């Protein structure tokens, strides 16, 4: 348990996940979920992706 | 290399002095269509990180 | 993102948004001229949602301040956290203002400034590209802040239509009318503006203050330097959610979406206890949360001067309480769980109710982690009591021809008075009709 | 190679040139009488392209400057960076001029002085196989650069014809009209020699230069000496891709075909934001490039005066964004990315629209290396409001029977005055008529 918190932090990555698909703070999914209005709103396409990994980064 | 045998074409036409003018219209607009049809091959390409950078960079032409 | 552009106007208004700014330094772990604590970052997880964003972590308040008054704002730049503030954002050294008290001064002096009055306040709009709202930090009492404040209502609301607006307004006080006469004319003037011009008030009635004042506080003679204690806690209290980081109602849209039956009713009744220093020495033994919200529905937080016995008939519709800090979460559904055996709030006999009960982390401070905080946003219907307060005085007041011919000489050619009689009466039927 | 030589004429033409090349010495490194330091060579990598080519080391300008008053070239002399210049490229000394003030007098002097205004000019000419071009850098303020200037627009036409005619020609002040009231006939006379017998210009608005001089500058009385120092650093910004090395668009005659939409539309709106010596304390940690360019098409650094209102029904077709020095070119397509989604460049509805962007290191030097810099070359279809501007003012001074009787005497015989008025309506009904 002492190697993990020296290189890899295991169970600080199970707080992490907790703020993000269990949305434990709403201010990193609220920027996100106002910015990704504009997006959801139309059929995805092809290029629906590389524009949702720029809103992805601008947002965090 | 289309756009290299419509260049040499219009500088002779400004050095010798309009149907020339619209056939270089038309060989542009054929450039235009060619470039659309490069989007949608690299949209149906291998679904990649390189293919996310070739598609927004020629998307980005096409809002141009 | 979330960006709150504060309207502080008056004489009451700017020196209870001075204090709540020197508030907010003391909870981010950050001083106004530098930053000397790590624990702005670490501790606090955001900070850019009242302040403008950083150029050199120098959070700017994104505050505009103006009044006719320059007494108010020449007891700011001597102290300390006025190097904080801009003086280029609302106004260099010497600014001025009118002679001047009149409610139709500063509601004729807004279309004279009117070009530079709509030019620097809209340079901090687009600094956010998602504007969350205004709110109006102004005053009742006085014509300073109340007639200038009823023309931006008015303004603000085509100019920038798709934005909230709710106020922090205080009420005057009534207690005599000798130093001030004209307190039932700019009174009632603004107050429809706050109900047809605008969506949502926060209420703090002045006879309410030393009722409190003299409670727990202890004090002989009543100054004005204890207004701004009672008055800049809750603000930041309302914040908390908004503030430091919480999951749901995490935005001013969010509180006041959840609270307003309807248009017209929005006056939202306000509680908090915890005001008494010597109750940090038994804090230590682990004070739940099972006992804290007992007493915020029993009649003894409020800054609201109602009737004692007229609660029988009126009902609670929403009722908030929000605990920060320490909150020991296993047992606050176990506080809840006791809401329904007393019954202490009237349910409206036509629809469902509501206890919101929410949480957010406080401070890292010994004073903030360590006691236990509640603030209540209640919204009971017994608030035609004041409404019923405010107009038996003045009609009463127009049948002793008092101020007549003192008041309609400049801009005021006809009789305006009855439009913001019937409109009150609106409000007071409306809300009564609302428990069928 | 790439040699231009600058046509430095008038009275403002030739101050607002004499900076031109100081500045280019102390970011060269090297000194107007000397070479004392090493960074010329390793620190930039191509330095003969606006001054002539050494011949000692001694890199001399290639630069004539005629003028009618000998006010302006006496105040050279006693200054060091005069050494620099040559006393046999122009004159020697004790040059002198006309009396003078007139248009028809720098008109009718071009053709008395024709032997000797056409020998000394054309000697660097031949000393480069492959010239550039030529820049009149001139003025349309006074009758001294507006008389002489329309002169060398027709006879360097057909002389030069494979040369690119470019100018930066500075626009005179429209405040008051006592000192002058000759200012509406002699800057639209050169005004029809910049489109039909020039291909480019670059405007310099004067009414916009006191409004950036008190703006981040802060003076209480315009003078003349701070005319010289928002001019100097966008002529220099403008040759950093043809001075410095760059790839793209690193000829004069690279930039300008990239711009252009057609003859007689060539008036290019120019901006610079960086002017202020007290931000360097807060650009030492990595101030970035996605800040600098939202701030130019935000109409803030423009020096054109132009109508707020009419930006609605007219679009950009061509505007450039020029980041030099440390740009951080990994986030300069982010920079770009972020251009789409404001919109805040209207689009011609006929055709495409381009957002240009390129770089160029900037001189070794600590004010140069440090803070981000941004040059604007735009180009907006509201330019005809100046158009309109100075039309209506021409007209109106025709019916006042004004400088008809005053101005006829010499070398002028028929009425060219709606020769003027006729051509300026092309340029004014063409282009909105370019937006179908």
């Amino acid at each position: 348990l002492d190697v993990l918190n020296k290189n890899y932090n295991l169970l600080e990555h199970m707080q992490a996940m907790r703020r993000y698909l269990l949305l434990g703070q709403g201010d990193f999914i609220r920027h996100l979920m106002d910015l990704l209005k504009p997006e959801l709103v139309r059929p995805a396409t092809t290029l629906y992706q590389h524009n949702l990994t720029g809103i992805l980064e601008t947002a965090v | 290399s289309k756009l290299m045998s419509v260049c040499v074409m219009f500088t002779n036409c400004l050095q010798r002095f309009e149907s020339t003018i619209n056939n270089f219209d038309s060989n542009f607009s054929a450039h235009l269509m060619d470039l659309l049809d490069k989007l949608s091959m690299y949209s149906t390409s291998d679904c990649e990180h390189s293919m996310i950078n070739i598609i927004y960079r020629l998307d980005f032409n096409g809002f141009y | 993102p979330r960006e709150i552009i504060t309207l502080q106007l008056g004489q009451c208004g700017n020196q209870i948004g001075f204090e709540f700014w020197k508030q907010l330094c003391a909870e981010h772990g950050i001083s106004p001229e530098g930053i000397v604590e790590e624990f702005a970052t670490e501790g606090t997880d955001r900070k850019d949602v009242f302040f403008y964003q950083a150029d050199d972590e120098h959070y700017i308040p994104r505050a505009v301040l103006l009044d006719l008054e320059p007494r108010v704002i020449h007891s700011i730049l001597n102290s300390p956290y006025a190097n904080l503030y801009n003086p280029e954002n609302i106004y260099l050294s010497e600014h001025g203002g009118g002679a001047g008290n009149n409610w139709a001064s500063g509601f004729s002096q807004g279309e004279k400034i009117h070009e530079d009055i709509f030019d620097i306040i809209d340079r901090e709009a687009d600094g956010s590209d998602s504007l969350e709202g205004f709110v109006l930090c102004h005053s009742i009492a006085g014509g300073t802040g109340s007639g200038l404040g009823s023309y931006l209502l008015e303004r603000l609301n085509d100019r920038y239509p798709k934005k909230l607006v709710q106020t922090y307004s205080v009420f005057p006080n009534q207690d005599e009318m000798s130093h001030v006469v004209v307190q039932p004319y700019n009174s009632l003037l603004t107050l429809k503006r706050l109900t047809q011009n605008a969506d949502c008030v926060v209420v703090l009635d002045n006879t309410a203050l030393n009722r409190i004042a003299t409670d727990r506080l202890h004090i002989q003679n009543p100054s004005f330097s204890q207004i701004n204690q009672l008055v800049s806690t809750i603000m930041s209290a309302s914040t908390t959610t908004l503030r430091y980081p919480g999951y749901m109602n995490n935005d001013l849209i969010g509180l006041i979406a959840s609270l307003i039956p309807t248009p017209r009713l929005h006056f939202l009744m306000t509680g908090y206890t915890p005001l008494t220093t010597d109750q940090s020495v038994a804090s230590v033994r682990k004070t739940t949360v099972l006992d804290v919200m007992r007493r915020l529905l029993q009649p003894k937080n409020v800054m609201v001067s109602t009737g004692r016995d007229r609660q029988t008939n009126h009902c609670y519709i929403a009722i908030l309480n929000i605990i920060q800090g320490e909150v020991d979460p296993t047992q606050v559904h176990k506080s809840l769980q006791r809401i329904r055996e007393r019954k202490l709030a009237n349910f409206i006999p036509w629809g469902p109710a509501s206890i919101q009960v929410a949480l957010s982390r406080k401070s890292p401070y010994l004073p903030s982690a360590h006691r236990v905080s509640g603030l209540m946003m209640a919204n009971h219907t017994n608030i035609s009591s004041l409404f019923e307060r405010t107009c038996r005085q003045y009609d009463k007041l127009r049948k002793r021809e008092a101020f007549l011919e003192q008041f309609r000489k400049e801009d005021i050619f006809k009789d305006n008075f009855d439009e913001l009689d019937n409109s009150r009466e609106i409000v007071q039927q409306l809300i009564d009709e609302y428990h069928a």
